[PDB]
């Protein structure tokens, strides 16, 4: 790129637009390169993201007034290639060159997008994903990004006890643990169980699984569902999906049964977009008609 | 414009309000706690708005180099009066 | 249009000592020491 | 009265202690130019009653001066012990002060102050002479802002 | 091809001990070797 | 080309011995110090009756910092960060978030005067000549803590020092 | 700050131990997590006595990295600071010198005399030391309007002032015999033991980095370097004092000719856009965010590329990762060299006289320990 | 592939020599230095920090590396039997001022969140 | 200078130093691995371990070479190669006005016999190298400790020394001497992740893996 | 400042200041941003 | 607790350690120590001062900038204890004065103030107070010191339900006072010991020992409300004990008994002299008396500290009473003292 500018006249400035509390719009910003536009009729597959109007004063708008709906609308903001598609909560928070990248992965759902988290003083600002192909592949549902500020939420940092009236009171380790200790080596088997979480480590049920053993107890419980009969999770292949999402392409027809993915696992939706755009995918889904 | 907390810390544009129980206002007690006046976050509410007409202003900011880099702000979003981000100055064409 | 950056005057600045000054203040040594045996003389006498 | 006559004797006992005071160096870095740069004719401090002398045992303040390293830390230790009381510091530049440039590196220490009972910090990268000829007038205000028979009067 | 007093020691290589790290860094830490990940914006 | 500076070859006549000999026997160049350290004595010094006068300066004099205004009073600042990314001793910390009028100004300009090299880098930086170097100096203090500038008291600094600030950096946007 | 160790067969000395150190920061363990702007002021700290000429070092280095050269008017500038630092370092290594041996009213002329250019400084840069004023691309701002005139009257008088550092330092048989006859160095013995600068003048060895090699513009001008003869810490005094009156002719040859012209180069990747030019320009904003983020990106390479510090040779040996931080940057600085032959600098002779033997080697504390 | 040069060492034997009298110049040192350096810590106290400071380089099994501690090994007797090191500098190893770190699981679990 | 923006290169003084690489690659090709030339006309030898003393001494008193002007020694750590010391001196010719730069390559356990023979200018910029870095050079005088704290640990310039050390020192009154502690910062060093994900210069291309 | 005054504006000091330091009008520093994280409030409800 | 007293960090200096002291009379002999032992770890020591700043000088460094604020109050106005302990979640009450002066007499000194900063805290809303008194804190004994450290006990005990009343023995160390005190009748006749010393067989304390208990009681959970006993490691007898210190500082020797009475008038002529009093005779009964043996109260050890030997750590303050002499002479010179540890 040059140095300076030949460039005299006047620049054309074009007003911002609203499609969201999560993408920020400065327009003027735009080169029209049209990557929102592909990416939210091929990627997202919602066909509302277009140019108006044409010679120089065209704008990659919404023409009515939209509200970009999609799950991945995050994504959005990682694929305009200038600030004209900003996240909302993100801005004006951190600079690209202090936030320290860590890899990580995402819980909030079971497909454990690669992503990346910035830190900076001790806090998340902003969610990016990484890449796998199995996995998130390059993108991220909305709700996988935008969540850091739930971490600066209701948060649970201390100790808890009923204290003499009941009325939850910050509380030391000792009292915590000396709490738990005695209704522990006391009763037995079925008297202590264990119900499993959203978000639960690997680490962390073992730990459990291993205690409540010790104390001669099986009662680890799940959140959800799934039928111990016939085999239960005696077999891997029941609760596995064995295909390997990377493979759905090579699929020829899906068959989903009792399940919006597009709500449910978006990134497995974005992998049968892709796929049935490329490769032709025979989809066929009974239950509830949602898009 | 300020407004005064109830163990009488003057509170800054930013919010901070040290409460009773930090025990950092310590550093505040026998000594005087430093707020600028001068509160930035209201310096735009009075400041009056500019019936400049055009479909786009070159908003540099006033004294030439010595304000911000010019900017270009589009006039045709006539419920919102542009606003230059360098500036903060309010603009608002004459009803298109 | 014009510059008008810091510049040498319109010919060049005035030349400027470069080389050492120190100067020969004094008496002969013959002078020196006939006067100081003259005092010594005008002393004894 | 008997506050009185504690009350003139304070202040002669301590009306040239700001005006008899004769700075005391060690001279790590470049604020060691300044250090004396101010015993220079411009920015005269001979006039100011102080005058630089190192001799430890005879000396009342100490302006430190550059960087502070740990290999040097047990040196200024040693010589504030052996300086006699009343004795004051005063950390000239941003280095010897709190660490300025290379606070983050492995051989400095963050700060004089982390060392010695650090008096009036003067500023600078380098403080420029007289800021420190500032800094030398507000210690002897310092000095006057003193209640030494006063207070031991009271107990 | 080259020998003075020629030494050979088949244990793996280990400074450790004289690139002076202490303890707690050597033992209680955990080093991820990888290829950084693009900022997905750039 | 270059020149020699010991070598002297002194002359061994009589003439020139004598002198030599007389500058030995009875001191001559001695008696020239004194000559000159008593031209010296008659002559008015140059020290300076500081705080009642005190040494130039120049327009470009980096001391004290000041977050300037607008000519309506808003700040400057606009949390682009660049001035740390270019503080050679990161004494700059700098967060922003939203402000009330829609705004997400900053929040945070601690430069740590311990930490600060008064190179100006941070001035040059700034683009809408936010922080500048101040043409104050004296603001020695006695605590270490005082010298930890925050938000406001680089804001006050700004409103205090401001129209010697405004007169200096109209004096010299032309050389930057 | 000097630990100087060393041994006393009675009076006579055998061996001295410089336990060097007592200053040291890792200059360039910092100047590895910095970009090439930021690292600039830390040789601005290394010889706080000469500072403008390590500055000088530090451009020509990043700029034979760079492949870019200053632009001539910017060359003219530097080596007219080159020299007042020249002044600046002669000035007070003659009078601490003088100072260590016991004359105290030649340090405080010439300390007078020191106000002056450092006021100079103030007025060029904003600062009376630690100017940050030479940068890759040529000086960051312009000369202020008078200055050149101001520098003229300056000169125009100093030649004055360095007649009495002469008179009563030069014919004194008391500075002789306590300055002559002490830390000589033979010619094989300097060049070998990797002495730099004055103790090569010294020594009778014809050699000078702005004559043979003539780094920046120090074409254009001539003088004459003062090689002695003997060697000894009193031909170097006559060296650094001969140096000043030199330095006052380069002063003169660059101020009468200054040519016309920018300050920095017209490079914007390498040099920041001006700040008018900064508010304006779309590529002056993009090329001014991302060198005060990054800087420039330096190509590979590596080289040491040294000036004629007034110290003596002093070079930086940096090398290019091929991003915008450097690698490496080895402070190659003449004081160490200077320093490394202590051991027999000393022998000879006793305590009072190789005090004199530190004055005249100009050691300081910046560019040793950095 | 497991050529390599030596300085001081070919076998463990020779290695574990100049460990020896390393140990003998050192041991001997314990009682000059306590007492020029003006210390309290005992003779004793000294010989067995000496001591342990052996125990702390045991497990490396190389020939090659036992030396280049003997070298740093031996960059350090001297540094304070000729007065260079201070007090500071050789009651530094006496490990004094810092509070004893928890070792225990519950202890550290209740000190941090760190390992 | 059509072009003021560039460097003006010569062409006169390229080849010549590069004639004088072929010259010494023929007079000692036991220890050359190989010879580089620069763009900024600053030729580079690359030597062998054993091949300090030779080619130093050959460089020393040679009648076309002459150089003996020890300009600096100096280690370039590269954790990539498995030898990460880069021992680089700079040699200076007064005669030809030349200056020779000739590398080495060594690990952290491999010697270099000492250079003090050839320059008793490295007696100092060998102690330095072996404590900023801690690679030992062998038969040298003296090893000493010379830009480090007493009893200090480690080696502060290689790239596994981080920025802040281990180490800190203050004044404690119990003890009534400046005693040490590990490393607590008041700001944590922040990281500038700097460098463009955009390619720079075409020509210093790495060729692919 | 005789001749022509500076500039007028309205936000610059009704009066200059002395040095403040080592006074019980001394400046004092302190964090300007606002507690990133909150804890979870406990609802106060009668019990069970 | 409070979000930002939560403890966090590696317990370094700048270790937010929760711990908010209000140490009063800090400028003194335990109060330099326990600050030290309070700073280390990052406990905002907020110090009450009275004295001139330049005596409070050498507490600066104890800790990181910003950590100890310095604040002036008197005894009698309350506003400046409220002040002091107003933002304070545990109180360190350390003020005792060893002598007699005009504005404060005995009384004072353990009743007013030590009862007066007690109400106010807990008036405050502190949540911890540390007030120590001597072990021999003794109404009975007609020495003003150890009436009024028992007499005012009962009021802090009192007004402070959960105060942990601190009991040490003898606190010797650098600046102890009786270390100190036993070489200075060097001149003041040649050591003129009572009954040669035959009455105060004792265990003193060394003061990292009750510094460092000091600042467990403090994170210690059970130090509300019981009173700890802190005790030495060692019981010695006053022969024993003056023989062994003018040994290891080699100081002659030459104890000499004589009427009680006749220190009446030594400590009388003493305390007479306009300045600090080098001796009073209040409290040479007191180390006539020996160490009371209280074994029901928690000794030293029950906090979890082993308490060093007297022998161990003493040179430091023996070796700056050695003329040039034996100045150089070490530790293991001296022989050890007769222990009887009852
Ligand atoms: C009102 C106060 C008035 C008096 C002020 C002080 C006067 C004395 C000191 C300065 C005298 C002039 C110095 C001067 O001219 O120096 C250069 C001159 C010339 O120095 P020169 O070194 O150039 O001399 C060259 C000639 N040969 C080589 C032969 C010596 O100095 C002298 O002439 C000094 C003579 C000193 C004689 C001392 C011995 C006799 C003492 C008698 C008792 C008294
Ligand atoms: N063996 C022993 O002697 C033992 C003693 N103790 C207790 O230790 C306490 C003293 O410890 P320490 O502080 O080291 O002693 P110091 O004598 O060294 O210091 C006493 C402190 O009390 C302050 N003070 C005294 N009177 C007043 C007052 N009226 N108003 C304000 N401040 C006052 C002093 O202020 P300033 O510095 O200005 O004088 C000083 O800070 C006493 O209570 C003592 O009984 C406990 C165990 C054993
Ligand atoms: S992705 Fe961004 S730059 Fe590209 S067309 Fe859409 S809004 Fe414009
Ligand atoms: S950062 Fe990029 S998108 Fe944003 S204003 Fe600059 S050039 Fe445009
Ligand atoms: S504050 Fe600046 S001038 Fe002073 S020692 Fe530090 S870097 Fe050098
Ligand atoms: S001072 Fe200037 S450069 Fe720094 S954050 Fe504010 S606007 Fe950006
Ligand atoms: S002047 Fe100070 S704050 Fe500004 S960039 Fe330089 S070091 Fe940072
Ligand atoms: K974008
Ligand atoms: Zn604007």
């Amino acid at each position: 790129g040059s140095d300076r500018s030949r460039f005299l006249e006047g620049k054309r400035a074009v007003e911002d637009k609203n499609i969201g509390p999560l993408v920020k719009t400065i327009m003027t910003r735009c080169i029209q390169c049209t990557r929102c536009i592909r990416f939210a009729s091929e990627i997202a597959g919602v066909d509302d993201l277009g140019t108006t109007g044409r010679g120089n004063d065209m704008q990659v708008g919404t023409y009515i007034e939209k509200m970009f709906m999609s799950e991945l609308s995050g994504n959005i903001i990682d694929i305009c290639p200038v600030g004209a598609l900003t996240s909302k909560p993100y801005a004006f928070t951190a600079r690209p060159w202090e936030t320290r990248k860590t890899e990580s992965i995402d819980v909030m759902d079971a497909v454990g997008s690669n992503i990346v988290v910035s830190t900076r003083t001790g806090e998340v600002m902003r969610i990016l994903p990484r890449m796998h192909e199995d996995i998130n592949e390059e993108w991220i549902s909305d709700k996988t990004r935008f969540a850091y500020d739930g971490l600066k939420r209701q948060r649970l940092t201390q100790p808890m006890i009923r204290n003499e009236k009941g009325l939850l009171t910050y509380t030391t380790w000792e009292d915590a643990l000396s709490r738990v200790a005695g209704m522990l080596q006391s009763f037995q088997g079925n008297d202590v169980a264990a119900i499993a979480g959203g978000l639960v480590d690997a680490e962390a049920l073992v730990a459990l699984k291993d205690l409540l053993n010790r104390v001669d107890s099986d009662s680890l419980c799940t959140e959800e569902v799934f039928p111990t009969a016939g085999a239960g999770t005696d077999l891997r292949s029941n609760y596995l999906l064995n295909t390997t999402i990377a493979g759905v392409e090579e699929a020829d027809v899906i068959l989903l049964v009792g399940t919006n993915p597009r709500f449910e696992a978006p990134l497995f939706n974005a992998r049968i977009r892709k796929s049935w755009l490329h490769n032709d995918l025979k989809v066929a889904l009974i239950g509830s008609p949602v898009d | 414009g300020v407004r005064t907390s109830p163990t009488g810390e003057k509170v800054t544009h930013t919010g901070q309000a040290y409460d009773d129980g930090d025990y950092r206002r310590v550093r505040f007690s026998d000594r005087q706690k430093e707020v600028n006046e001068n509160f930035a976050i209201d310096l735009i509410a009075e400041q009056p708005v500019s019936e400049v007409g055009s479909r786009v202003i070159s908003c540099d900011g006033g004294g030439g180099a010595l304000g911000h880099p010019r900017v270009y702000i589009n006039l045709d979003k006539e419920t919102k009066t542009g606003t230059c981000g360098y500036c903060g100055l309010q603009f608002r064409q004459p009803h298109h | 249009s014009k510059v008008k950056q810091d510049m040498p005057p319109p010919g060049g600045y005035g030349p400027i000592d470069y080389k050492r000054n120190l100067p020969r203040r004094g008496l002969s040594g013959y002078s020196m020491f006939a006067v100081g045996i003259g005092t010594l003389l005008f002393g004894y006498w | 009265r008997g506050e009185y006559v504690v009350a003139k004797l304070d202040d002669l006992v301590n009306w040239a202690r700001r005006s008899s005071l004769w700075p005391m160096t060690f001279g790590l870095a470049c604020c060691a130019v300044e250090m004396m740069h101010m015993a220079a004719p411009r920015y005269d401090m001979d006039r100011f009653g102080v005058v630089f002398r190192a001799s430890p045992r005879q000396s009342d303040v100490m302006i430190v001066a550059g960087t502070l390293t740990n290999k040097m830390a047990p040196a200024l230790r040693k010589v504030y012990d052996q300086m006699p009381e009343p004795r004051y510091v005063v950390s000239m530049g941003s280095c010897a002060n709190g660490g300025g440039y290379y606070h983050y590196s492995y051989s400095v220490v963050r700060g004089c102050d982390r060392i010695v009972p650090v008096d009036i910090y003067v500023p600078g990268c380098p403080p420029t002479a007289e800021a420190l000829l500032y800094g030398i007038l507000q210690l002897q205000r310092k000095i006057k802002r003193e209640k030494r028979l006063r207070i031991w009067y009271r107990r | 091809t080259q020998d003075t007093q020629l030494i050979a020691v088949d244990e793996k290589l280990d400074i450790t001990t004289l690139t002076g790290v202490p303890e707690e860094h050597i033992k209680t830490r955990k080093v991820r070797i990888f290829v950084p990940a693009r900022n997905n914006m750039q | 080309t270059y020149k020699f500076v010991n070598m002297r070859e002194p002359s061994m006549d009589m003439k020139s011995v004598t002198d030599r000999a007389a500058q030995t026997l009875l001191w001559t160049e001695l008696v020239r110090g004194l000559g000159m350290t008593l031209s010296y004595l008659f002559r008015e010094p140059a020290t300076i009756n500081y705080p009642f006068e005190k040494g130039p300066l120049s327009p470009r004099f980096r001391g004290e910092h000041a977050l300037r205004r607008y000519p309506s009073g808003e700040e400057r600042c606009i949390a682009c960060k660049l001035c740390e990314a270019v503080c050679p001793a990161q004494a700059i910390t700098i967060e922003a978030e939203p402000r009330a009028d829609g705004s997400r100004r900053t929040t945070r300009y601690d430069i740590d005067m311990t930490k600060c090299i008064y190179c100006g880098f941070c001035q040059e930086a700034c683009p809408v000549d936010a922080i500048v170097e101040g043409p104050n100096f004296e603001f020695s203090t006695e605590t270490h803590e005082e010298l930890l500038y925050n938000k406001e008291k680089l804001l006050n600094n700004g409103d205090k020092w401001e129209a010697e600030i405004a007169a200096n950096i109209q004096a010299d946007y032309l050389y930057r | 700050v000097l630990r100087l160790v060393m041994e006393l067969s009675g009076e006579m000395v055998r061996k001295c131990d410089p336990h060097i150190g007592l200053l040291h920061r890792g200059t360039e363990k910092l100047i590895e997590y910095k970009t090439y702007l930021q690292a600039l002021p830390y040789f601005d700290r290394l010889d706080y006595v000469s500072m403008m000429c390590n500055e000088q070092a530090y451009s020509l280095a990043v700029e034979k990295l760079l492949n870019i050269q200053p632009p001539p008017r910017a060359q003219w500038i530097r080596v007219l600071f080159g020299e007042i630092t020249r002044l600046l370092n002669h000035i007070m290594a003659v009078t601490t010198h003088a100072l260590d041996i016991g004359a105290m009213t030649p340090f405080f002329w010439m300390f007078e005399e020191r106000e002056k250019m450092f006021e100079f400084y103030e007025r060029v840069s904003g600062a009376r030391m630690h100017a940050a004023y030479i940068r890759p691309g040529g000086v960051h701002q312009d000369l202020p309007l008078g200055l050149l005139d101001d520098i003229y009257e300056f000169s125009k008088n100093f030649s004055f002032r360095i007649d009495e550092l002469e008179e009563m330092l030069t014919n004194n048989r008391i500075w002789r015999n306590r300055t002559v006859d002490i830390g000589v160095v033979t010619a094989e013995d300097a060049l070998n033991y990797g002495f730099s600068g004055v103790m090569l003048r010294g020594s009778g060895i014809q050699w000078d980095l702005r004559k043979t090699q003539p780094y920046d513009v120090y074409d254009q001008v001539e003088f004459d370097v003062p090689i002695g003869s003997r060697g000894d810490c009193y031909d170097r005094y006559l060296c650094r004092v001969e140096e000043m009156r030199q330095s006052l002719r380069i002063i003169s040859q660059c101020l009468n000719k200054m040519p016309p012209g920018e300050i920095k180069v017209d490079d914007a990747k390498v040099s920041p856009p001006k700040r008018a030019e900064m508010k304006t320009s779309m590529e002056s904003l993009i090329h001014h965010f991302k060198l005060y983020t990054e800087g420039y990106q330096v190509p590979p390479g590596a080289t040491y590329t040294a000036i004629e510090a007034p110290k003596g040779e002093f070079g930086v040996y940096l090398v290019s990762d091929g991003s915008s931080r450097p690698y490496r940057c080895k402070i190659k600085a003449p004081g160490f060299a200077h320093l490394a032959g202590l051991d027999k600098m000393s022998k000879g002779h006793m305590l009072a006289d190789v005090v004199a033997i530190i004055g005249t080697q100009d050691i300081v504390f910046g560019e040793v320990d950095r | 592939g497991t050529s390599v040069k030596p300085i001081f060492s070919r076998d463990m034997n020779e290695a574990k020599r100049r460990v020896r009298e390393l140990y003998r110049a050192w041991y001997r040192e314990v009682p000059n230095t306590v007492h020029l350096f003006q210390l309290d810590i005992s003779v004793k106290q000294g010989r067995d920090k000496v001591r342990e400071m052996f125990m702390k380089n045991a497990h490396v099994t190389d020939p090659r590396v036992v030396d280049l501690l003997v070298i740093k090994g031996k960059m350090e007797l001297e540094e304070t039997i000729n007065v260079w090191k201070q007090r500071t500098h050789i009651m530094r190893f006496f490990h004094e001022t810092e509070a004893p770190r928890p070792t225990d699981f519950l202890s550290k679990f209740y000190v941090g969140h760190d390992p | 200078d059509t072009r003021p923006t560039i460097r003006p290169r010569n062409d006169v003084v390229h080849k010549q130093l590069s004639a004088f690489g072929q010259y010494v690659a023929e007079i000692l090709p036991k220890y050359v691995q190989q010879v580089q030339v620069s763009c900024f006309n600053e030729l580079e030898i690359f030597i062998h371990p054993d091949g300090v003393i030779p080619v130093l001494t050959f460089l020393r008193d040679h009648t076309n070479a002459q150089f003996k002007s020890l300009a600096d020694l100096t280690a370039v750590d590269v954790p990539t190669r498995q030898n990460r010391f880069e021992i680089v001196y700079n040699l200076l010719s007064l005669r030809f006005n030349s200056q020779i730069r000739v590398k080495t390559y060594t690990d952290e356990l491999t010697p270099i016999e000492s250079s003090v023979t050839v320059y008793k200018a490295a007696n100092w910029y060998e102690r330095e190298i072996w404590d900023m870095f801690g690679v030992f050079f062998a038969n040298h005088p003296d090893l000493r400790r010379i830009l480090t704290g007493y009893g200090f640990e480690g080696h502060p310039f290689r790239k596994d020394f981080p920025l802040s050390g281990y180490v800190e020192l203050r004044y404690d009154d119990e003890v009534k001497r400046v005693v040490a502690e590990p490393v607590e910062l008041a700001q944590e060093f922040r990281k500038f992740d700097l460098n463009s994900p955009w390619e720079a210069f075409p020509a210093y291309r790495q060729p692919p893996e | 400042p005789t001749t022509k005054p500076p500039t007028a504006r309205k936000y610059i000091w009704t009066n200059h200041k002395f040095n403040v330091s080592g006074t019980p009008q001394q400046y004092v520093p302190y964090s300007t941003t606002r507690k990133k994280i909150q804890e979870w409030v406990p609802p106060s409800t009668p019990y069970k | 607790l409070h979000h930002a007293l939560i403890p966090h960090g590696k317990g370094g200096r700048s270790s937010v350690s929760g711990i908010v002291a209000t140490v009063f009379g800090a400028t003194g002999f335990l109060g330099r120590y326990v600050v030290n032992h309070l700073g280390r770890m990052g406990s905002q020591v907020i110090v009450p001062y009275r004295c001139e700043p330049y005596d409070t000088m050498h507490l600066r460094p104890m800790g990181d900038l910003g950590q100890i604020i310095f604040m002036e109050w008197n005894g009698k106005d309350k506003d400046s204890i409220r002040k002091v302990v107003e933002h304070s979640n545990v109180v360190i009450n350390l003020v005792g004065r060893e002598w007699e002066t005009k504005n404060f007499d005995f009384e004072d000194v353990f009743v007013k103030i030590p009862h007066a900063i007690a109400q106010v805290s807990k008036e405050a809303g502190v949540e911890k107070l540390i007030h120590i008194s001597h072990l021999n804190a003794d109404i009975k004994s007609p020495s003003r010191y150890l009436r009024s450290k028992a007499v005012g006990e009962k009021e802090v005990r009192a007004a402070f339900p959960e105060a942990t009343i601190i009991k040490p023995s003898d606190i010797f160390g650098r600046e102890d006072r009786f270390l100190n005190y036993f070489a200075s009748m060097r001149w003041f006749g040649g050591v003129p010991l009572i009954s040669l010393g035959k009455e105060t067989v004792k265990q003193p304390v060394y003061i990292v020992d009750v510094s460092k208990g000091i600042i467990n009681a403090i994170k210690d959970p059970d130090a509300k409300g019981k009173t700890f006993a802190f005790v030495g490691p060692n019981r010695y007898l006053l022969f024993d004990l003056v023989q062994y210190i003018f040994a290891v500082a080699y100081r002659p020797f030459l104890p000499y008994p004589l009427p009680h009475f006749a220190y009446r008038w030594v400590g009388r002529l003493f305390e007479v002299s306009p300045f600090e009093p080098w001796t009073t005779r209040d409290k040479v009964e007191r180390v006539h008396m020996s160490d009371m043996t209280l074994p029901h109260l928690p000794g030293l050890e029950d906090l979890g500290i082993q308490a060093t030997p007297l022998e161990l750590k003493a040179i430091e303050v023996l070796r700056r009473h050695r003329t040039y002499r034996w100045l150089t002479s070490e530790m293991e010179d001296v022989k050890p003292a007769k222990t009887v540890n009852i």
